């Protein structure tokens, strides 16, 4: 027999409940393997729904705690002279040695925060 | 051979045609079920009479649903479903009671 | 009676040992962590997506790597039981690909346009006796407009285990194994076609030794 | 197929047999042969070439088919089966492999 | 523990566009300014679309150049010819 | 094993930010006769024309330069509910290495 009906369940429970009926006969050659390992979401259908009101999406925007001196070089000074290249690993910016310079600098450094740029622009030419 | 099939509606439905004029066809709907807790239903339509009923009786059995019931006589709990602008409200009931539901329900 | 060398590989855990054949560190450096932007996430890629950065959604690599210990060792299993694997993408920057790899291991692929009816009408399309696929692996579950393929809705309708490639614009839901990953770029999926053929063909190699050690006891 | 082996013997013994019918000593003789003999044995009048009698080797006048391709336990055996059109697109995969070949390096 | 993104409130994006009168201060007496926002051909007062104001100092051009054509200040039907090499600010095709 | 969210943090895309008018090196992967498929990492590729100055100094493989405009190239529409993506990126050639 079979059920063509993907609305109303998972292919799992649309299958298990069609051998307790005994409408096929035979055992189909991925049930006994899906029983054993099963995913750990039930593919049920469900019908995509949009947000109307005060449900805004729960992802975090993330930020990291290098972004704010980061900002500034790309305020301060241009941008990367230095071309990219993110394609070995590990690539090492003018900006990511710049955020370096400054994260030795605090922790208990704690001069003045225009400061700790002041520190940092002598050090990158030297 | 251990299913059987019974008729729902049968309906003389129509539409019109540039060179036909008007045009019969007819849209069954049947239900297909074994006891034992399987069961389905389709529609399926045709010209011809036994060419609707062949249509769906062959389609049911494509799309059935398993229906868990209680032991053998009833159903699990209560429900009470609205479905489009059809209440329907179906309650548990204890055995040998009979089944005093709407007609198209009783062949289901 | 073959019925030995079917029930253990169901109660060893991980018995292919296909947790080799990955880890989050080469899931890395092939790019595997990007998704699409913000604008374009669906509903259902909500848990998958590690968070947004300057709006380009970025996929959970950790939740990523517990699916393929799941989803590998299923299309593992599929080959070993020697049921059809369908390979399915239509993403026309890979489509030589697909059907490549196909022929490096011994199972199928169709990667060109989709006739209307491929499985849920098989049987007037071919002959009356054929054996359908018992998994189908996408690639992209995307068709070539942006909206799920045909054959996520007539895999579940011929009630055929899917594991898929979703990414952040996909749809997991019909599908029973997907696998939280990027699928636009072309070091991502030579990759995925990497850990996808050889988990087959070691699993077949697997079925070799076993009937064979069968045939001598 | 069993369906043309009773047609490529049956054909030989009526070819032996045409040969046998005029007096074509060689049994081994032409096709053109052949159909000259019977438009002089089985005059038509028909003005269709194809409704005049002819009889010919049984791969020419029968079209000509795929065979099955699920072995037992299924399995099709071209890696494309489930397209259907399952030449042409191999057939696509030749041109498409056959082209890359080159970019590699370089009616 | 330490390693996962914090929530901060959005860097990298610059201090939103100041217009081009953001800070200032339309007269009616200041003609030459208001002169600019008119036509040279029709002295009609161009939009929002070409001359680039938010809607809040477009208002006060508005209210400004009707204010002081009725007080004899500035010309209904044309730019003042006088004032015509200006800083071409409004954004028009006309003769490319 | 390293964590995911630390591999994030120490990964030159998260590096380099918002990507406006940014010096990048990218990879040529793919040659039609004159547009250029370069693949700079990323997830997308992205078209470039093939300029009169060093015309066929742009082969396989060539590393070039990019001023890599805003890796987006999407849009919402006035009916749409997703953006139309065009799985492209808008980068601009500049010269070669
Ligand atoms: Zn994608
Ligand atoms: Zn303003």
């Amino acid at each position: 027999a079979g059920s063509r009906l993907e609305t109303v369940g998972s292919i799992f429970s649309r299958t298990r409940d069609l051998v307790r009926a005994g409408v096929l006969k035979e055992k189909p050659l991925w049930f006994d393997v899906y029983d054993a390992f099963p995913p750990l979401r039930e593919p049920v259908f469900q019908r995509p729904r949009v947000r109307y009101g005060k449900a805004k999406a729960p992802i975090q925007d993330i930020w990291y705690h290098e972004d704010r001196i980061r900002a500034k070089f790309y305020s301060v000074y241009g941008s990367g002279q230095r071309a990219f290249d993110l394609f070995n690993p590990n690539f090492k910016s003018t900006c990511q040695r710049f955020v370096e310079k400054y994260t030795e600098l605090q922790k208990l450094g704690e001069t003045d925060e225009e400061k700790l740029f002041v520190e940092t622009g002598k050090a990158l030419l030297a | 051979e251990d299913f059987d099939t019974r008729i729902l509606e049968v309906r003389n439905v129509f539409t019109m045609t540039a060179k036909e004029g008007r045009k019969k066809s007819i849209r069954v709907l049947v239900a297909v079920g074994n006891g034992k807790g399987a069961a389905g239903f389709s529609i399926g339509k045709a010209t011809d009479r036994m060419d609707a009923f062949r249509k769906a009786k062959n389609r049911a059995v494509h799309h059935l649903h398993y229906i868990e019931r209680y032991e053998d006589h009833t159903i699990f709990h209560d429900i009470s479903l609205r479905f489009k602008r059809t209440h329907i409200k179906m309650k548990k009931q204890p055995k040998g009671y009979g089944l005093r539901c709407h007609r198209a329900i009783i062949t289901i | 009676f073959n019925d030995k060398i079917l029930n253990e590989p169901l109660k060893h855990s991980d018995f292919f040992n296909v947790k080799e054949l990955f880890s989050v560190r080469s899931l890395f450096d092939a790019r595997v962590h990007l998704g699409h932007k913000a604008g374009c996430r669906h509903r259902f890629m909500e848990p998958y997506i590690f968070g947004s950065r300057l709006d380009h959604d970025i996929i959970d690599l950790e939740q990523t790597a517990t699916h393929l210990q799941l989803a590998l060792n299923f299309t593992a299993h599929m080959a070993y039981r020697k049921g059809i694997i369908l390979f399915i993408s239509r993403n026309r920057q890979f489509s030589y690909l697909i059907e490549n790899m196909a022929r490096d291991c011994g199972e199928y692929a169709h990667t060109r346009y989709f006739r209307g009816g491929m499985l849920t009408n098989a049987r007037l399309l071919f002959g009356p006796t054929v054996r359908l696929p018992d998994l189908i692996i996408f690639l992209h579950t995307l068709n070539n407009i942006f909206e799920p393929h045909v054959a996520v809705r007539d895999a579940a309708k011929m009630n055929i285990p899917t594991v898929g490639i979703v990414d952040t614009n996909c749809n997991p839901c019909l599908i029973t194994y997907p696998v939280p990953g990027n699928d636009d770029s072309p070091l991502a999926v030579h990759l995925y076609c990497r850990l996808f053929q050889t988990a087959i063909t070691r699993a077949k190699e697997k079925r070799q030794q076993v009937e064979a050690l069968y045939r001598l006891q | 197929e069993d369906f043309i082996k009773k047609q490529i013997e049956e054909f030989n013994i009526g070819k032996r047999h045409l040969a046998n019918m005029m007096g074509e000593d060689p049994e081994t003789f032409t096709q053109e042969d052949i159909d000259r003999a019977i438009a002089y044995l089985f005059p038509s009048g028909l003005f269709e070439k194809r409704a005049r009698p002819v009889m010919k080797h049984p791969e020419q006048i029968f079209p000509r088919q795929r065979a099955i391709q699920w072995g037992e336990d299924g399995r099709p055996f071209h890696y494309l089966f489930y397209t259907g059109k399952q030449s042409y697109y191999s057939l696509m995969h030749d041109v498409y492999g056959m082209l890359l070949n080159l970019e590699k390096h370089q009616r | 523990n330490e390693d996962l993104p914090i929530s901060m409130e959005n860097p990298y994006k610059e201090p939103l566009k100041k217009c081009i009168l953001c800070g200032k201060h339309v007269d009616y007496k200041n003609v030459q300014l208001l002169s600019q926002f008119v036509s040279p051909f029709t002295g009609c007062i161009y939009g929002r679309h070409i001359t680039g104001l938010c809607g809040k100092k477009q208002k006060e051009i508005t209210k400004a150049i009707k204010r002081a054509q009725i007080m004899g200040f500035m010309p209904v039907t044309y730019k003042d010819p006088a004032y015509l090499k200006d800083p071409k600010v409004c954004n028009i095709r006309y003769r490319e | 094993v390293e964590s995911f969210a630390s591999m994030l943090r120490h990964s030159p895309l998260t590096q380099m930010g918002p990507a406006k008018d940014k010096l990048v090196i990218g990879r040529i992967f793919h040659i039609v006769e004159n547009d250029l498929y370069i693949d700079f990492g990323g997830k997308f590729h992205c078209v470039c024309r093939r300029p009169e100055v060093d015309g066929e100094k742009y082969q396989k493989g060539t590393r070039v330069r990019l001023r890599l405009l805003d890796l987006e190239l999407t849009s919402r529409f006035l009916g749409a509910t997703t953006d139309t993506t065009v799985l492209e990126a808008n980068a601009v050639l500049l010269g070669i290495q």
